[PDB]
């Protein structure tokens, strides 16, 4: 702010002001609020809580069976070298 | 009518104090900033969101 003498800035907005209204009042709000609809315990989703496999491992079962059977052919006898 | 039957529009509070006393075209200008065009003839909008 600058004040300049001799033209000085009025020393106030004075008493000639026009009170325009008495509408100043905010009427307090008084209220009762009830949000009470029956609630049912459940919601349907496509899927909740699953941690789906991105790849599975290979998996398997097992079997064996049979017996011990055989047809054989042997090497001929040979002269013994030494000993 | 497209504003020609109105001197001005405004929103005023209890002291006679207008916060936006505007001629119709200027009022329409504010609306053009909101919906990119004008509402139909005789329809005036005011945003206080």
């Amino acid at each position: 702010a600058l004040i300049n003498p001799q033209f000085p800035y009025a020393g106030p907005v004075p008493i000639p002001g026009p009170a325009p209204t008495e509408t100043m009042p905010l009427l307090n709000y008084r209220v009762e609020g009830r949000i009470a609809g029956i609630q049912q315990a459940r919601q349907f989703m496509p899927f909740l809580q699953g941690p789906h496999r991105a790849v599975a491992e290979q998996t398997y079962h097992a079997i064996g069976t049979g017996i011990q059977m055989g047809q054989t052919f042997n090497q001929p006898l040979i002269n013994t070298q030494e000993g | 009518n497209a504003g020609t039957d109105i001197n001005y529009l405004s929103q005023r509070t209890a002291n006679f104090s207008d916060t936006r006393k505007l001629d119709p075209k200027t009022w329409a200008a504010q609306t053009r900033r909101r919906i990119a065009t004008d509402f139909p003839k005789g329809v005036y909008y005011c945003d206080n969101r």
